[PDB]
DNA sequence: AAGCGACTCTGGTGGGACTCGAACCCACAACCTTT
């Protein structure tokens, strides 16, 4: 127990786990990531066909302009103007606080950061999916199979000198004919190489490997080129939204050779890559409750077939009936990849040992849950709830030990609404969560090797990032015509006097007492939240929601000298290894 | 052909573990479940008219105490467990805290005391003529169970307890020169001492010739412990050896025994399949029995390491029509496929052929069963598909042809968690669960066991007439199909009667008289148990006549052995003169062989009476009648149906069908009647217990 | 069913309250199907040895002597008009031999009614050695303890006697629902009327008896009929 | 003093079991009800 106050204004015993998590995450990645994997799966220019304007029109999300919004920033003078931005466009970063907002044309339902090796200093990208229509909503029990666009957004390099005046750039998108995308996961490491890598004209330097959980019941795997390598091949006069039709590296689907009998598994709902080198397994969760594993390198004629176009179709090597109801979320253990956790709409969290799938390590029945996060250093998992079964005033976010330490669930944050999405920063040891209330909070977990019951006042460990309010001005147009989004942003520069600052009072008056609104579209609701996995930009967060606006925030108060210390030493090591 | 049989069997607890349904040679069906093993005992009930399957239900309780694998001193292990859990390395600490092998119980961990796997021994392994049950919990307690009385299973031995001590006494070294006494405080050696004794799966050998049976236990590290049990198995006393062979197979998933005969030369091995895909037969290089011998060198059946886990193995003896020799067919479930391999000894040695029969299922195969008499395979997946898969001989090796059986048509939309097949292929038993209802999930889950007829009555009747095994108890599942028909139609189908009379005329061995007695007793039950009264009296007269015939044949055989061994002048345990009088009592049967045998005996018999006495009186019992003896005071003593001695003891043995009674053997009995008292019941071939 | 098993079955068809020796002979004499032996005094010693030598049977001394059984026969089974009437013809409702006192929440899981369950003492090791050899004759046992000698079958035997061979031993029942089933069991061929169970056996709301009876119907351990009680009023009452 | 980690002390809700209130049903006597 370390006394005194950090310069960011949190007590040192509250910040001390955050500082420890930097070393533990670095030591893990040195041992269990790798610099290059899947050396065959590299992008080819002839596999990327640019759509004309007439061909792209079915795929673009249908709203051409955002809702009107204004952003108020704690302690600054009031803006008072209303912004509105075109689809595939961004406002400029605020000069002091570097928050960026951009619009994707539809409600955001998948989002991931492109992972980049430590010290690389690369350009940072997010891949996301926003549904074609703001008001259409899809059943779980049915395969959708419609069109959709996978969007790749560059955020800049997010260096301090780069952030003032930064803007998000829509670098390209892939027109998919595979329905909506319910999850996105990049290969955790070894997928990225320098954009300057000399490669022969058919080949392109590789930006990442991206797996898509499609609403038509299959997983699609893409290898992504760096944008400049495409634009060098692209005609110079081409249409400025670069929409491509792209061949998969592989399509991953449940079945067997010559087994014409279509699988009952239904829609693919969630993904997890194998966290550890060589990342050779990918898992998915299905609507029927099965968890399904594909052995990505597999040569075996019983699992791999090559289609006439040259793409692979991969059948799984292992499947088991994890849940008695739709398995909504997976997390695969980083510290030892024999273990995986899943949660399903039977409202059980089940821990698995993949060597022994016949019985879970531990089943805990809980409230219905939307997403899980497994922070590397902690044996348990933090859970986001759908509120529909929680006791009023006890709904929120819980950390749950996997069971050996035997602690009770730790109530990290009360929330009134359903938390739609959750993301744990391994580098920060903090967690961020988005609510149908339209509020984004962050919370610092205690060191969960130690019994949480001593955490006598958890509210000192959480803070809001922003809240979206509808201000008057059941369907999108009737809502947009009569409301605008007031985004209220916290001063994340420091947490001094936190519990007396108005954003905390506003949040604390939200918790427990505020009543959910059901006579509207929920236009303020936040659907995905993602901390950066990269050591560069480790303190950055991205979020998006029903508005189809996507917002980026730097949590300046949790960035720290050890992160700078580690970024520079990693820069030196990287610059020595690659030149 | 496939239709449901009427009783669904409700299960109180969740079905649990690997490949959870099995059907023993003893017609007891076990389902391994989270709180017990439920055992369903199929009785061809001759005392009731109900057309259902008469399923007697028993269970093995789950253990009350969690099992800790011994890896060191009680204090030495405790300081090590503290060291690992407190470790600041995420990998070491979380590897310890997540793996349930190191943590069989905890403060907030559910106890893993339900059953992982179960295997049925061959018949004749129990202290009675019955089979033993090997049962494995998920906390790695391996136990052998028997049902000595009918009501309650008792644990005969815990094999994990013994093996843990025998490893500890050798410091966890198999060869004492080969390794150091590595420090338990090293996580690799700590994990090893757990891994080297965590049982995956186990299987019984056939009966080795005094009888013996092996049990091979597969461990996570690829060791196999081959236990040898002396028979009848009564506990730790009967464990003749334990020997560990190092398979070296990484992550071994499944085990089965290979036993085979060519030119009357016996051979055997263990076939072992990895979770990572390959399949290999080990030569069992170590054994003590002299009559068997073992394969000379390992053969690789599948080498690919494709990581399709070998979930199940079965094999069946066959005779190949074109190679004109006996061969062994191996079938193994590998993901959603069935691997098959045919093993054929010839002048070239082993000739081997293999393939994957493909397109069976769109999900992994959750269970597999082999029809031992035909090699018909059944395979199943949790989408509720079951596929019948028929081996068809090819000029060399085989082809497999297969067809779905529509469980949808008999049970509706259903999930299937396991299948089993009756020893003659008469029934398929299925663990059904509520299926997806038009794409919706079922709200509530309730496991059941359900049965479907695999064979028509006409095929069951024909196969019983042409039965090579000629014991009814080996065929309870076929005579149950015959029973169902007779109870349904209240008459014996004429072609079966005519064919049976032809067999009794042309062969007349007591098997056919036993088969006649079964049909007539089920007929009597069918007709509501005064033309009906006249018909009841007529057929009851026929039952009594054939029941009397079977009695004379047994009495003749008993006296036809009293004559062969040394004459028991003290008349010690057989009412010899009473039986002679009973056989001579009528001239109605002309069999001179009996009439001269009782002549030779009565010439040799003592003039001293040596009568049987009623223990409540010390007064004679006259031997008036087959079933029971009486005295002037009016006491009634049943007679042992194997030896006709009166069952005056406070405990005696009763047939599975209660149709017949037998005495317990005593130390005063000579060996030859101690062997005679092990005969099955003369009327129904069921165990007399 | 075998004679030796029919003895142990009858001992197990009384509940946890068990039998006195004179009650046991009365139960065997009234058995259907008939008991095979003549039940002579020498036979009673033989059957007594069959109890003492059986490890599941157990013996207790209760604080007070139990009443002897009535003639249980419930039904008239005659008429003067055409046919016969098998309506209930009421015996005198004398003091019940087996008043309901449910053994709730037992840590060993044994269940049933017994008014003295906490008060009676085991005398198994007085009646037999731990090697199951009988230490007393029947006449010595009845001389020493009289009606205070109580014979009880093990829970496994008692529950088996309620469910038969086709029944599933894994099924736990609530204590009140088990005590309904046990109250049926000791009635043998002439089951209790549901009217009488709630009115005078359990002394509860008819809603309570129905509710606790539900599980026995759901698992199918009991069979339901409408039946007729001929009152001294001459009118006759419907009951289950 | 100011601070910490067990150890309590205090209002609030759900899980399964169970009280609750209702209509429904027997079989009889009353007789209204009919040629
Ligand atoms: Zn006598
Ligand atoms: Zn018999």
């Amino acid at each position: 127990h370390c006394r005194g106050m950090a310069p960011n204004g949190l007590p040192n015993h509250i910040m001390a786990p955050v500082w420890k998590c930097l070393h533990l995450t670095k030591d893990f990645r040195e041992q269990k990531h790798s610099y290059w994997e899947f050396a065959e799966w590299i992008p080819l220019a002839w596999k990327w066909h640019l759509l004309s304007e007439l061909e792209a029109a079915p795929y673009l999300p249908q709203e051409e302009k955002s809702p009107l919004f204004s952003v108020q920033r704690e302690g600054l003078p009031e803006d008072g103007t209303l912004y509105r931005i075109n689809r595939f466009s961004s406002i400029t970063a605020h000069p002091e606080r570097w928050d960026v907002s951009f619009f994707t044309g539809g409600p955001l339902w998948a989002l991931d950061w492109c992972p980049v090796p430590e010290g690389a200093g690369a350009s940072q990208y997010v891949a996301l999916f926003s549904s074609p229509d703001m008001n259409e909503t899809h059943p779980l029990s049915q395969l959708h199979s419609g069109p959709g666009l996978l969007q790749l957004w560059g955020l800049g390099t997010l260096q301090q000198e780069s952030c003032p005046g930064n803007r998000a750039h829509f670098v390209y998108g892939i027109a998919c004919d595979n329905g909506c995308i319910w999850d996105l996961k990049f290969c955790p490491s070894g997928a990225w190489e320098l954009p300057g890598t000399p490669r022969k004209a058919p080949l392109l330097p590789r930006l990442g490997l991206l797996a898509l959980a499609c609403s038509d019941g299959k997983v699609l795997l893409f290898s992504l080129p760096h944008p400049e390598a495409l634009l060098a091949q692209q005609p110079p006069d081409a249409v400025k939204p670069a929409i491509y039709k792209v061949q998969c590296v592989a399509t991953l689907q449940v079945g067997s050779m010559q087994a014409t009998d279509p699988s009952e598994c239904g829609q693919c709902l969630s993904l997890a890559w194998m966290p550890t080198r060589p990342h050779q397994h990918l898992a998915a969760g299905y609507y029927n409750g099965m968890v399904v594993f594909w052995n990505l390198p597999t040569n075996s004629p019983l699992q791999r077939i090559r289609l006439s176009d040259g793409s692979l179709k991969l059948y799984p090597f292992q499947c088991f009936l994890a849940h008695d109801q739709a398995v909504r979320t997976l997390q695969w253990c980083k510290a030892n990849s024999h273990f995986l956790v899943s949660a399903g709409s039977d409202r059980k969290i089940k821990f698995w040992d993949l060597r022994r799938p016949y019985e879970p390590i531990n089943s805990i029945k809980r409230f219905l849950s939307t997403e899980l996060a497994w922070l590397l250093p902690y044996n348990g998992v933090t859970v986001a709830q759908d509120n529909c079964y929680a006791s009023y005033g006890l709904c929120g976010i819980h950390y749950i030990d996997a069971g050996y330490l035997g602690f009770k669930a730790y109530f990290t944050a009360p929330r009134k609404g359903t938390v739609w999405s959750l993301s744990g920063s391994d580098w920060l040891g903090t967690i961020a969560a988005g609510d149908i209330s339209g509020e984004l909070i962050a919370a610092i977990l205690p060191d969960m090797a130690l019994n949480p019951i001593n955490v006598k006042r958890p509210v000192e460990r959480r803070f809001p990032i922003y809240k979206a309010d509808l201000i008057p001005y059941r369907t999108y147009t009737e809502t947009v015509n009569h409301h605008y989004l007031l985004f209220q942003d916290t001063d994340l520069g420091s947490f001094h006097d936190l519990l007396r600052r108005e954003p905390m009072l506003r949040m604390q008056e939200g918790e427990g007492h505020s009543q959910l609104c059901l006579d509207r579209l929920q236009l303020e609701a936040i659907h995905k939240v993602r901390f950066s996995p990269n050591l560069d930009s480790y303190g950055w967060l991205v979020s998006g929601g029903q508005s189809g606006l996507v917002r980026i925030h730097f949590v300046r108060g949790l960035a720290s000298p050890l992160g700078h210390r580690m970024q520079l030493e990693s820069r030196a090591h990287f610059n020595a290894m690659f030149q | 052909m496939v239709t449901r049989r009427e009783p669904a069997v409700k299960l109180q607890y969740a079905v649990s573990g690997l490949e959870p349904l099995a059907w023993s040679e003893d017609h007891r069906v076990s389902v391994s479940t989270a709180r017990s093993i439920a055992v369903l005992e199929l009785i061809c009930d001759v005392h009731n008219p109900g057309q259902d399957l008469v399923i007697h239900r028993t269970s093995v309780p789950a253990p009350l105490n969690s099992c800790l694998l011994k890896v060191g001193s009680k204090t030495e292990v405790a300081e090590c467990k503290e060291k690992f859990a407190a470790s600041k390395d995420p990998t070491v600490s979380q590897t310890f805290m997540l793996d349930r092998v190191f943590n069989p119980e905890g403060k907030a961990l559910p106890p893993m005391r339900g059953f992982k796997y179960t295997s049925w021994s061959p018949m004749g392994c129990d202290a009675n003529g019955r089979c033993l049950l090997a049962a494995l919990t998920m906390d790695n307690r391996l136990t052998i169970q028997a049902n000595l009385n009918r009501l309650q299973w008792v644990q005969l031995v815990d094999l994990t307890e013994i093996y843990g001590e025998r490893l500890y006494e050798t410091s966890y070294r198999l060869s004492k020169n080969e390794a150091p006494e590595g420090n338990l405080g090293d996580f690799a050696e700590f994990q090893r001492r757990h891994s080297m004794q965590t049982p995956v799966r186990m299987e019984w050998s056939g009966i080795c010739t005094v009888g013996s049976v092996l049990l091979a236990v597969l461990f996570e590290n690829g060791n196999i412990a081959v236990w040898q049990f002396q028979l009848p198995f009564v506990g730790k006393e009967s464990i003749s050896s334990c020997n560990t062979i190092e398979s070296g197979i990484t992550s071994p998933s499944v085990l089965f025994w290979w036993e085979y005969e060519h030119n009357n030369r016996k051979m055997s091995g263990l076939i072992v399949g990895s979770a990572f895909g390959p399949i290999k037969i080990l030569p069992v290089n170590l054994k003590a029995v002299k009559g068997y011998f073992t394969l000379r060198q390992p053969v690789i059946l599948w080498k690919e390491m494709d990581q399709l886990p070998v979930h199940s193995i079965k094999c069946v003896p066959l005779y190949h029509p074109y190679q004109k020799c006996s061969c062994s067919l191996v079938v193994a479930a590998r993901g959603s496929y069935v691997f098959w391999c045919l093993l054929l000894i010839s002048k070239a040695g082993l000739n081997v052929h293999n393939s994957h029969v493909t397109g069976l299922h769109s999900l992994p195969i959750v269970s597999m069963t082999a029809d031992k008499q035909n090699g018909t395979v059944y395979t199943c997946s949790s989408d509720g598909k079951v596929r019948q898969l028929i081996p068809i001989f090819t000029d060399v090796a085989l082809k497999f042809e297969h067809q779905l059986i529509k469980l949808s048509d008999v049970f509706g939309s259903v999930r299937t968690h396991g299948i089993a097949v009756s020893p003659c292929g008469a029934y398929l038993a299925i663990i059904t669960t509520e299926g997806m209802i038009n794409g919706l999930h079922p709200v509530n889950k309730n496991y059941q066991v359900q049965f479907v007829t695999l064979k028509t009555f006409e095929e069951a009747a024909a196969q019983l007439l042409e039965s090579s095994v000629q014991n009814l108890f080996k065929q309870v599942d076929l005579i149950d199909l015959v029973r169902w028909k007779i109870l349904k139609d209240k008459h014996i189908p004429q072609f079966l009667q005519e064919a049976l009379e032809k067999k009794i005329e042309s062969s007349g061995v007591t098997y056919f008289w036993r088969f006649k007695l079964f049909l007539l007793r089920i007929l009597y039950q069918s007709m509501q148990k005064e033309p009906m009264e006249e018909k009841l009296l007529e057929i009851q007269g026929k039952i009594e006549a054939v029941e009397m015939h079977l009695t004379r044949e047994h009495m003749k055989r008993v006296l036809g052995e009293v004559y062969l061994h040394t004459w028991i002048t003290e008349n010690t345990s057989i009412p010899t003169r009473g039986l002679c009088n009973f056989l001579m009592s009528d001239e109605e049967y002309d069999d001179r062989t009996a009439r001269v045998l009782i002549g030779h005996i009565s010439k040799k018999m003592n003039k001293q009476t040596f009568p049987e006495h009623c223990s409540l009186c010390k007064e004679i019992l006259p031997f008036t009648d087959r079933k029971q003896a009486v005295c002037s005071n009016g006491h009634i003593w049943l007679r042992c149906f194997l030896t006709y001695q009166s069952c005056q003891s406070l405990i005696y043995r009763r047939c599975l069908l209660h149709d017949s009674i037998a005495r317990h053997p005593a130390p005063e009995d000579p060996d030859w009647i101690k062997r005679l008292l092990q005969s099955p019941c003369p009327f129904c071939d069921s165990p007399v217990f | 069913m075998d004679a030796l098993e029919s003895l142990l079955d009858e001992v197990a068809l009384e509940g946890l309250d068990g039998l006195c020796l004179p009650a046991l002979w009365s139960r065997l004499e009234t058995r259907v199907p008939p008991f095979p032996l003549p039940l002579e005094p020498c036979t009673q010693e033989f059957l007594w040895r069959a109890l003492a030598t059986h490890p599941g049977i157990s013996f207790y001394e209760e604080p007070r002597e139990r009443p002897d059984l009535q003639l249980q026969d419930r039904y008239e089974e005659i008429d003067l008009e055409t046919g016969i009437l098998e309506s209930r013809r009421d015996p005198v409702a004398l003091e019940d031999v087996y008043p309901i006192h449910m053994i709730l929440e037992n840590k060993d899981g044994i269940q049933g009614s017994c008014r003295y369950f906490k008060e009676r003492k085991n005398i198994t090791n007085d009646i037999r050695t731990k090697s199951l050899q009988p230490r007393c004759t029947m006449v010595e046992a009845f001389d020493r303890w009289g009606k205070k000698l109580i014979i009880v079958a093990s829970q496994a035997m008692r529950y088996r006697a309620l469910i038969g061979q086709e029944g599933d031993p894994d099924l736990k029942l609530p204590d009140f629902s088990y005590c309904i089933l046990e109250r049926l069991g000791r009635s043998r061929w002439q089951g209790e009327l549901q009217r009488d169970l709630h009115t005078t056996a359990f002394k509860v709301d008819a809603g309570k008896l129905h509710y606790h009876r539900k599980i026995l119907n759901k698992n199918g351990l009991i069979t339901m009929q409408s039946h007729v009680i001929r009152l001294p009023t001459g009118a006759q009452q419907h009951s289950i």
